[PDB]
């Protein structure tokens, strides 16, 4: 809960009044998508 | 201005290895925070002794007759929404994407505790103080005396009798309102008075771009971008050239949090100093020489400006 | 969306949307002040694509001490009371998801949007600083939030021709500390 | 009126806590300073552990050195930093220093006339006391109570010649006009010897 983050952030069991600053919050992501060219056609790496 | 600095996103970003990494590079998270909070904070306390001086909220009577004398200039005006003076919002148009894009580096500024309206209403309640009740309610309770033979007793203190303020009332009244309007155009003919508050908002602004900058700075690895240098290179190869980046950047965040300390010790002595000018010469008359404007110190008229304060020092000059 | 992207090799993560940037037909990618990758051209469809990090912000928390009570209020700064997170499911890093989030006591200031106190239009001294002149406090088993007070009113009674004079004193003793050595 | 004052001055600094936290802020930003140079020990600063024994028994010298160069530059920083904010925290000490100086010169071995330098009020004298850190004064100052109302003039005319008062202030309760000092009331007749 966040007045537990504040303990852990503090290195202490007991907290004066006021107000704290914690962490920061951030959206994760879902997925996770790829975009490549569309070609196909091998390399001529044989030849070499 | 108080900055707020992420300390993960500045350095790695969105890059979920390198958060990991920076794990074990000790506690300078945690410093930078504490550091530039204590900055934040005191901020708030510059303001709060400069102008919290006065415990109640005088008010000025309807009628404003002072045997003469105009306070036009300096008194609120109640057609403005904001409530200012004609003197102070002419002073809040002479100081003035790029805060997105700074955003976007972890890089925020905080709102101050008290508005622009409340502090210009601190500054309303000393005029009305300082009006009405002369020097008097500075040192306990406000008693009411008349502005003339306030003036009266003012002269006394710089070694004038008093039957020379009765004897040229007229001529001294037209004195201080002549020079009263001439104040105001010298500050809207002339956009370079501002320039020490212009200078703060500056050199905040100047040292901020210079670590946005830095970002794009090899310090001598293969490149710049975290997530090519992970997606180009084996684990204990890129062990390597993450930690110049790393400590390249860590560099730089603790460069600019020296600067902002240094910056911010030399504000509060300018901010002790104005704090003792309004207990001394607004709120009383001062004898040091020059202290209070040039000549014989008569009184002082506050204004608030932004991240400022402006003090009209009223002085008698011998002549002929 | 919030996803996660790669074009050839260009990995990272944000929210792709439309981008009315004019292109030149041999520019490839835009970008920013800070000299930063802000705009892209999908390499298929060659669509013109606007990158912006997904959303993120400090979080701060609210509470009397300890001895005194147990709850807590939290305030979201710089976020517009809106994009407070509504899901728990595995999107957030913050497992400290306030019981409601939405519906209970919500205020939006200008300082962020405050979750889990009451705004109230009476006017106290300041106990806990918020910005932009709002404290809050806990009073009654409760904490509240409200707009600071700068003093008692008055009004010094000036006439033409008064005069106010004391006709006893006091005498007052105060104190003053200052450090002198470290 | 003073002894009463003065024996409420230690219910004051007893009751109240945090009645000292200038002086108290002193200690605390200190310690915790130390606390975290000895704390900055555990980090290994990309290297494989904290330990230098470990490290140098584990293995051969020409691939040992660079290990130890990431402990050895992160721990200089360490101390660099250090340096670095006892600097600056020692002018603002300094600062300090200097205007509890200034006032131990001007409230305690004279009497100051600068508004709010020494309390609040008039300054009458103030006295020194030795605190850990720092000193503390005791400001007495005279204070104005119990205000009346009175209409007042700026001259008087007699004989067709203008009087002025000479050190005082016209006043009458609305019959009789008297002279009285500004700051506190004892009327007294208007004769030639006071204006
Ligand atoms: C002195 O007071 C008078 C009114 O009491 C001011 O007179 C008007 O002021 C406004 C600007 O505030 C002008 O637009 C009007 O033209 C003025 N009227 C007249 C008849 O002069 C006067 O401006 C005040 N002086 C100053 C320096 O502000
Ligand atoms: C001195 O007289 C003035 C009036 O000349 C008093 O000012 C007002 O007095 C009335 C009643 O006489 C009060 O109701 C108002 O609150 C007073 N103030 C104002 C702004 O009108 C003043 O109170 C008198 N002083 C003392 C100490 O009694
Ligand atoms: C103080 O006395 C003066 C007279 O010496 C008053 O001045 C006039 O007051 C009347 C009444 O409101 C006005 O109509 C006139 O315009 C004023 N003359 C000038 C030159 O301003 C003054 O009003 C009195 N003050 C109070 C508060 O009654
Ligand atoms: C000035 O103040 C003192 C005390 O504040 C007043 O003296 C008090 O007088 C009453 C009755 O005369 C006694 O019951 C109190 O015990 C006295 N106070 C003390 C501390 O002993 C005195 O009357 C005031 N003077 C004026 C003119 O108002
Ligand atoms: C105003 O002050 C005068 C000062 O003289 C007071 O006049 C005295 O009043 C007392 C009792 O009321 C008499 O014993 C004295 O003889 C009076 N002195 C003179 C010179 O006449 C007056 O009472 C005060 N109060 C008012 C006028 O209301
Ligand atoms: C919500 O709050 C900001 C405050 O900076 C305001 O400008 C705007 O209405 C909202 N912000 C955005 C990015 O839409």
């Amino acid at each position: 809960d966040p007045l537990s983050e504040t303990k852990c952030t503090l290195k202490s069991f007991t907290v004066e009044k006021g107000i704290y600053q914690t962490s920061n919050f951030r959206v994760q992501p879902t997925e996770s998508i790829v975009r490549f060219p569309n070609i196909t056609n091998l390399c001529p790496f044989g030849e070499v | 201005t108080k900055t707020s600095v992420d300390c993960t996103m500045y350095i790695c970003g969105d890059s979920t290895e390198c958060s990991n990494l920076l794990l074990q590079y000790g506690s300078f998270c945690t410093q930078l925070n504490r550091a530039l909070t204590g900055i934040a904070v005191e901020q708030d306390k510059n303001t709060q002794e400069v102008f919290a001086q006065v415990k109640q909220i005088y008010k000025t009577p309807p009628i404003k007759d002072f045997g003469g004398f105009n306070f036009s200039q300096i008194l609120p005006d109640p057609s403005k929404p904001s409530k200012r003076s004609p003197i102070e919002d002419l002073l809040f148009n002479k100081v003035t994407d790029l805060i997105c894009a700074q955003k976007f580096n972890g890089l925020t500024v905080l709102p101050p505790l008290l508005t622009d309206e409340m502090i210009a209403q601190y500054t309303s309640a000393l005029l009305a103080g300082t009006i009405t009740s002369g020097w008097t309610f500075g040192a306990g309770p406000a008693l009411q005396i008349p502005f003339p033979m306030q003036m009266a007793y003012r002269f006394n203190g710089i070694g004038v009798t008093q039957n020379v303020l009765y004897e040229n009332q007229k001529l001294i009244a037209n004195q201080f309102n002549s020079a009263i309007g001439k104040i105001q155009d010298s500050l809207s003919s002339t956009p370079s008075a501002l320039g020490k508050l212009q200078d703060v908002v500056n050199q905040n602004a100047q040292a901020l771009n210079t670590l946005v900058k830095q970002l794009s700075s090899n310090f001598g690895a293969i490149s710049s971008v975290l997530n090519d240098i992970l997606s180009r290179l084996d684990p204990p190869e890129a062990e390597v050239q993450i930690d110049r980046l790393i400590t390249g950047r860590l560099q730089s965040l603790q460069t600019y949090v020296t600067q902002q300390l240094i910056r911010a010790a030399e504000i509060r002595a300018s901010a002790n100093l104005a704090a003792t000018k309004m207990s001394e010469c607004v709120l009383g008359q001062s004898k040091r020489v020059d202290f209070c404007g040039k000549g014989y110190h008569l009184m002082s008229f506050p204004q608030s400006a932004p991240h400022g304060v402006v003090f009209l020092h009223v002085t008698y000059v011998p002549a002929q | 969306k919030c996803v996660n992207f790669n074009f050839n090799g260009l990995t990272g993560t944000g929210v792709l949307t439309e981008s009315n940037k004019k292109f030149l037909p041999f520019q490839q990618f835009g970008r920013d002040i800070a000299d930063t990758t802000d705009a892209v051209r999908d390499p298929q469809t060659l669509e013109i694509l606007d990158i912006t990090p997904c959303s993120f912000g400090g979080v701060s928390v609210i509470t009397p001490g300890t001895n005194t009570s147990n709850q807590v209020a939290v305030l979201y700064q710089d976020v517009n009371c809106t994009e407070v997170p509504v899901a728990i499911h595995a999107d957030q890093l913050t497992p400290t998801w306030r019981v409601y989030s939405t519906g209970s006591n919500v205020f939006q200031t200008r300082a962020g949007c405050l979750i889990g106190a009451e705004h109230v239009n009476n006017s106290y001294e300041c106990d806990i600083p918020i910005g932009a002149g709002i404290c809050a406090s806990y009073q009654t088993q409760s904490i509240i939030a409200y707009t600071m007070s700068l003093g008692a009113e008055n009004s010094v009674a000036y006439s033409n021709n008064s005069i106010a004079i004391p006709t006893n004193f006091t005498i007052s003793v105060t104190t003053e500390i200052l450090p002198v050595s470290m | 009126q003073f002894n009463s004052a003065i024996g409420k001055i230690q219910d004051s600094l007893s009751s109240t806590p945090s009645a000292l936290g200038k002086l108290q802020d002193v200690v605390n930003q200190n310690a915790q300073a130390l606390n975290t140079l000895v704390k900055q020990l555990s980090s290994n600063f990309g290297a494989i552990s904290s330990v230098l024994n470990d490290i140098l028994s584990r293995l051969d010298p020409p691939e040992a050195e660079v290990q130890i160069d990431r402990l050895i530059t992160g721990r200089l920083q360490s101390l660099q930093t250090y340096v670095t904010q006892q600097l600056i925290r020692a002018a603002e000490i300094r600062a300090s220093a200097n205007l509890a100086a200034t006032k131990m010169s001007e409230c305690v071995l004279g009497q100051s006339k600068r508004v709010d330098f020494c309390g609040k009020g008039y300054h009458l004298m103030s006295f020194p006391q030795s605190a850990p850190h720092g000193v503390v004064f005791l400001h007495v100052t005279y204070v104005p109570a119990q205000e009346k109302n009175f209409t007042t003039a700026p001259a008087i005319c007699h004989d067709g010649k203008a009087h002025f008062p000479r050190e005082g202030v016209f006043v009458s309760n609305g019959t009789h006009w008297f002279v009285t000092q500004r700051n506190f009331y004892e009327p007294q007749i208007i004769t030639t010897d006071n204006t």
